């Protein structure tokens, strides 16, 4: 039978993702400087590596992580600034050193899980159950820029990309998973999102669409009040 | 227990013809869809009906009439209109919490009986808004709506006289709505007693399964292993969160701190803790500050089996029984098994009647 | 039953050398002389000492360990310098409410844990504040004093680990006080391993005896005439405050009904009725607003014998022992004896070895 | 001897002072108003007399309720309030008709009482009986003060009472006289500032003053009149 059995340093393929695991699984607001040190301490195995191969995994692996699991993205993020932060300058790519370097993993990570998309409408089932999974990651993706946005860990141009991937399925009877993510994002990186590298005038488009998706779309009561709380946080309250 | 006489259910706030202020209050804070009895019951209430609702707490019984009153309540009026009475200040200060956090952005005074008689709403216990009502403390005249909350609570910690007293120093006319888990002689007497054809109303605890979880085991084999193999378990699948078992709060305890060691984030729970602290722990734990909850098998009864994916029977339990209300309903059961642990495996495959298959090496997609 | 070993009693708050801002603050709440304990325990605690207290509830417990907190407070200090603990948040709060009270004239912030790192004084329940320390809420650097209030109450509700945790998550020099009705085994262990030469006080609860009040009787024959007996007993003598006893419950609310209805105000407690209830109903009627108060025989131990002037019994005690408890020590008894009561009187006569005269017409003058 | 238990109507002397206990008894800020009624029904049995004997029986009653329970003394300052006002208009006394006729009464029933005097410092016997007329003279001065703020006595009564607390305050006072002038002070201090006065309470915190800066006096009682000193001259009520 086919089952499952239990049981200075370098680590290989399988022992980085078990270790990685074990250490995402604990990342709470209280261990965190415990666990987030000892996730750095296997990023930085990179410095004895050419193409720095581990510290690429642990990006990914993180990304995974803040994709299945949103309540957490914010942490997850943070995680990622601290690595950024305080990783060991003396680490080459032979693909920019140090922070430089984890920013633009953070950057390619986002392309690479970002062109794998997804749909909006969704036909218990077979396939189902994986295309709705491939939402849930979707979008649990857009939430986890948001979080890295704030923290200036990204640049504009992903972040437009991101609100380009959601106008364009908000025009096609969004479904309220995705009216429920866009409001999130606005909320999260909204205001800071206003001034960026023709920004303002991306949410004047944005906006627009919502205030169509309002006055017509038969949306239910909960989700028209979110839209119409966002649509006066900027036009009205200005964000404050 | 008594007959339901009632049917017309409401699935939608949005079809309950509520108030934006209140419709606003209800979904910012967490409602998003009515409960059983919020379905059955809080229409009837607004309509004006006498309410009689057999319900058990965790129901949605508080916000039930909570959401009802408020729609029923006039801004223009600053005087008490509806009076709501609990067995306990504890449960009399929740309500008010959870009435004015619904009432956020409505103009509706909450107060607190354990400067009253300019609230819109009033909220206490039955010796406490008695001896209120005869220091003419209170304005009882505007009063419509007299909710009684957690009846045979209240009759069992002898408030009997001074209920009925309340119920005659109010409008002869008003409303009255009662909710209570138990319906037994003295609760029935004042049903019939004080309330008018009352829209009667029974939500039955729902029936717990096995069909919607999948269930393996993993054969320790010794008592020692049993930390192991959970550390390991830890290196091989994805967890959001997780709930463990044990038999004895000692074990409990125990497994707590060398998780704490491994840097877990873990909640525990037992019996000789008060009803107040669990509920902390539980509420702390739901809310994503920590990761794992091990709890003792004698509070699996009173304990809510929320979306959290993974539950671990890190003991196996003693009473057969007590199988169904630790992994009762889509998640997943993992049993943690010894060489003599094995017959007792073998008791709760016979009892349900359900399999159990051995941990496969492709959980990471399951 | 731990032994005392600290001789130094100061009978006046005067002579504790307090600073003025908190002996404004004990004098304007009520306070003007030191209980038995806050007369052996506060200078001690002042002192640096650590001290073991075997005291009951209502003896100044709370009052003792709150007033020498405040004094060692250094009011420049913007951090938690004292940990106050207790068994539930309602004890936790109540604690609050009188620190905060002490403290009305003083510059000292009390929060409550169950924006708390910039407080002077943190009161709690053992896992709240364990969970809040663990998650590096509030600053426990600066610490110096550690008061456990109730320790078998908290110890019997599972809060062992938790206490134990604290312990060693304060500053290793931080003086421990600990207050407790009984000194079990459990209570002991945690006083030898985390206490330093205790000061060891021990306040015996005071007997009760007949001595300090007159008795008498009155032979109303027949049951029927008991309440007759009592309406005229008003119009022959001035009162200021009454207690009436009745054996059952049942009496008791109907004789307060009846006094009701002959423009009586009184107040009524039994068995049935929650603490929190009871406590209330007492503290309200000991304030003036009621001046007959009716209880039952049940409630005359855990019951408060204020310088209320008169206790009539309107029943004669089923159960000869709770005579003292009843009207036990300055104060005038009068008992209601029926024709069939008469052996029953008998029976207190020789059982206590008093004497009870029948009651005079010279009463307005005694 | 023992004990035995029993306008359309009259009462005789022993009936009335039978059911005044009993009301007075019963005297509550919840009951006042049904019980002040009844209280105010006795008092109106005057109207079928020529000397008025059993309205001045109320008032004596009602003074010597007040003056065994200070802690309702204005309540019992109140019933008297609503006794002058509500008072028939058709009672005539032998010796000024309506409310007139009570405020009398009122002045008359304190230069009785007060009369009576009392001692300051107390020495088992006779001294149950010397602590109860301080007491129960203490609790008039307080009472006195209740009906001087609903303006039911004038400031002669006023004046003669600070004059025996002033004379009796400059003899090593007790801690429970000190304790009466400062309950007064606070309860008609601002209002007798001005009245046929201000110059008086400059004596009588003038002594204080000096109690303050020689007597040997508890920290609570030297704080009370600290306060009260600061609250008149600072302050300002
Ligand atoms: N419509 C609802 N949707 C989700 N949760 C609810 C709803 N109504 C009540 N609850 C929850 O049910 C719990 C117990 O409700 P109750 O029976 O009213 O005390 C509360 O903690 C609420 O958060
Ligand atoms: N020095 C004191 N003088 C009068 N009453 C007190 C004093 N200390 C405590 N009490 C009362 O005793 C009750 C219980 O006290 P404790 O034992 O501190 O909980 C409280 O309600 C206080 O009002």
């Amino acid at each position: 039978a086919n089952r499952w059995v239990p049981k200075t340093e370098l680590l290989d393929k399988d022992e980085v993702e078990r270790k990685m695991k074990s250490l995402l699984n604990k990342l709470t607001l209280e261990m965190f400087d415990a666990i987030s040190s000892e996730i750095l301490a296997i990023a930085n195995i990179s410095v004895w590596e050419t193409n720095g191969e581990t510290l690429k995994a642990v990006i990914e692996q993180i990304f995974l992580k803040a994709c299945d699991e949103p309540h957490w993205s914010s942490m997850y993020a943070q995680l990622c600034g601290k690595v950024v932060k305080e990783l060991n300058p003396d680490i080459t790519d032979e693909t920019k050193t140090g922070p430089k370097l984890v920013l633009h993993y953070l950057v390619a990570r986002c392309h690479a899980e970002f062109d794998k998309g997804w749909t909006d409408k969704l036909p218990m089932s077979e396939e189902y159950y994986a295309a709705a999974s491939a939402k849930r990651r979707g979008l649990g993706l857009v939430r986890f820029i948001g979080f890295l946005y704030r923290l200036n860990l990204l640049t504009g141009k992903m972040m437009f990309e991101c609100f380009r991937r959601l106008m364009k399925d908000l025009t096609d009877s969004p479904s309220e998973e995705t009216l429920e993510s866009v409001v999130e994002l606005l909320n999260t990186v909204g205001e800071q999102f206003e001034t960026d590298s023709e920004g303002s005038q991306l949410l004047d488009s944005l906006f627009g669409i919502l205030d169509n998706i309002i006055q017509t779309a038969k949306i239910s009561s909960r989700i028209k009040f979110k839209l119409i709380d966002i649509k006066e946080l900027r036009h009205d309250k200005n964000w404050n | 227990q008594i007959q339901t006489n009632y049917d017309k259910v409401v699935y939608k706030f949005d079809d309950m013809e509520l108030d934006e202020n209140l419709l606003r209050g209800v979904f910012g804070y967490g409602f998003e869809e009515p409960s059983a009895i919020q379905q059955r019951a809080i229409m009837p209430i607004i309509e004006g009906h006498d309410v009689l609702a057999q319900a058990q707490s965790g129901t949605g019984k508080t916000g039930t009439f909570s959401i009802a009153a408020l729609q029923r309540i006039d801004t223009s009026v600053k005087a008490p209109q509806a009076l709501m009475l609990a067995p306990t200040r504890e449960l009399a200060l929740q309500i008010q919490k959870v009435v004015m956090a619904l009432a956020f952005h409505m103009d509706i005074k909450v107060h607190a009986c354990i400067g009253l008689r300019d609230a819109q709403i009033v909220v206490g216990t039955p010796g406490r808004v008695f001896d209120n009502i005869q220091r003419r403390r209170f304005r009882t005249d505007k009063i419509k709506m007299f909710i009684l909350d957690e009846a045979d609570e209240m009759l069992s910690s002898g408030f009997k006289e001074q209920i009925y007293q309340i119920f005659t120093l109010l409008p002869p006319t008003t409303q009255v709505v009662l909710l209570s888990a138990t319906m037994p002689n003295d609760v029935l007497e004042v049903t019939t007693k004080f309330m008018r054809n009352p829209v009667r109303i029974l939500v039955k605890k729902d029936e717990l399964t096995l069909e919607g979880i999948k269930q393996f085991y993993v054969n320790v084999e010794e008592e020692e292993y049993k930390y192991e193999c959970l550390t390991d378990l830890y290196d091989s699948i994805s967890v959001t969160q997780a709930v463990i078992f044990c038999n004895t709060r000692r074990k409990v305890e125990e497994l707590t701190t060398k998780l704490r060691n491994d840097k877990f984030t873990v909640s525990a729970i037992y019996s000789d803790l008060p009803q107040q602290e669990r509920d902390t722990i539980m509420k702390e734990f739901r809310s994503g500050s920590s990761r794992i909850l091990i709890s003792t098998d004698l509070l699996a009864r009173g304990i809510d089996v929320q979306q959290v994916s993974l539950v671990i029977n890190y003991d196996l339990p003693a009473n057969k029984e007590n199988y169904i209300h630790r992994i009762g309903r889509k998640g997943v059961a993992i049993n943690f098994v010894t060489n003599e642990d094995v017959g007792a495996m073998r008791e709760l495959e016979k009892f349900y009647s359900t399999q159990i298959e051995e941990l496969p090496s492709d959980i990471a997609t399951l």
